């Protein structure tokens, strides 16, 4: 009432948990490759190994 | 109450009032306020907002 706004953030809460999603399924997905480079597929258990 | 004429948010500042002429309750909203923005692209380019 006194002249203090808030602005909304430019990124959604929702977009925020879109990119975590991305983030998690490269990961699953690919090891570190799609971090350093194109995303090369690897099955998880040799992944772990 | 009957005694009580104003009423305060918890900020300190009068958000309900009551009639002097006819007893009755009013909540007091301030008027609305806005920060405008300009959306322009480069004046070199175009002179639209």
């Amino acid at each position: 009432f006194n002249g203090l706004t808030v602005l909304p953030p430019l990124l959604t809460d929702e977009m925020i948990a879109q990119y975590t999603s991305a983030l998690l399924a490269g990961t699953i997905t690919s090891g570190w490759t799609f971090g350093a480079g194109p995303a090369l597929q690897i099955p998880f258990p040799m992944q772990m190994a | 109450l009957p005694f009580q004429q104003f009423g305060r948010d918890i900020a300190d500042t009068t958000d309900a009032v009551r009639d002097p002429q006819t007893l009755e309750i009013l909540d007091i909203t301030p008027c609305s306020f806005g920060g405008v923005s300009v959306i322009t692209p480069g004046t070199n380019t175009s002179n639209q907002v």
